[PDB]
């Protein structure tokens, strides 16, 4: 998965 | 609360709606933060992109002033040039400069990429994070996904929607942000952390551009941040697919103790770097000419 997190 | 921030928000962007000079928007990509869209500039009929950000949608929603302040103080070269931002009802919209060669990524997963074109990739982006990181800009969320291209092969870095800021009084950050795949070990260990982190992340992103792909991919996300933090540094997939140069130059890269690890204005002076092409070198990876 290529998303980002915070 | 949502209204409070509303109102904090439009004390600091554009004033009006860019809708009043934009026509013809179209979806072209997206993100954590909210879309992009390719928009014509009615006057001129020239392309922009337009990065629309849902308030609601935020995990930390005070992240959106980080494209206000890139706007405002750090333009470059190698960086995205960000135009106007304005609140248009509940979302922020930031009217950018379109790379219109679109994002690494389609390369990286459609192509393989020379060492001319990976050194030319690198010294670009290297260029970008000296001149951020001796500002104090860390960006956080370096990936192919993050780097985009003109159409003439020339190599900039994008989305600053979770970077931060270290200096004399704050020294080192402590959230824990970023793309699983791609975050450094200090960071997934909860460690306070500066610059390095994104030096890490492009040693990441070498990978990815000689492999296709970032290590543990095929892994879930919270598995493979537990290997990145545990295990020794990630490996190619094809070590006899890079030169010894290449090789010498990861190494500086994916060093697990941040004080070892090489500083991009170190970087700068690597031989492997002097293997870099022209931007005209990149272009024929674009999936328009492949």
């Amino acid at each position: 998965r290529r998303r980002t997190w915070y | 609360s949502h209204e409070q921030f509303r109102a904090a928000l439009q004390l600091v962007v554009d004033p009006g709606d860019p809708r009043s000079y934009l026509d013809n928007f179209i979806k072209i990509g997206e993100g954590s933060t909210g879309i992009v869209c390719i928009a014509t500039v009615r006057s001129s009929g020239k392309l922009v992109a337009v990065k629309k950000m849902d308030l609601r949608k935020q995990q930390r929603r005070e992240l959106l002033f980080n494209e206000v302040v890139i706007m405002r103080d750090y333009q470059h070269e190698n960086v995205v040039e960000m135009y106007n931002s304005y609140l248009v009802g509940d979302e922020l919209w930031v009217v950018m400069e379109f790379l219109e060669g679109g994002a690494l990524t389609d390369i990286v997963t459609h192509t393989r990429m020379n060492e001319e074109q990976i050194a030319a990739v690198c010294l670009a982006v290297l260029q970008a994070l000296s001149v951020l990181h001796a500002q104090g800009v860390i960006h956080r969320d370096i990936k192919s996904d993050s780097i985009l291209l003109t159409h003439d092969g020339r190599v900039k870095l994008s989305d600053f929607g979770v970077c931060a800021q270290v200096s004399k009084e704050v020294p080192r950050r402590k959230s824990l942000v970023g793309t699983p795949y791609w975050m450094a070990p200090e960071l997934i260990s909860r460690l306070p952390y500066g610059p390095e982190v994104d030096i890490w992340s492009l040693g990441i992103m070498v990978i990815e551009m000689v492999d296709g792909e970032p290590p543990y991919f095929n892994e879930p996300p919270l598995k493979a941040m537990k290997m990145i933090r545990d295990n020794l540094p990630p490996r190619l997939k094809n070590l006899h697919k890079v030169s010894p140069s290449l090789k010498g130059f990861l190494d500086r890269l994916l060093v697990r103790d941040p004080a070892q690890r090489a500083t991009a204005a170190e970087l700068l002076k690597h031989p492997f770097l002097a293997k870099a092409g022209p931007p005209a070198s990149i272009v024929p990876l674009m999936r328009q000419n492949r």
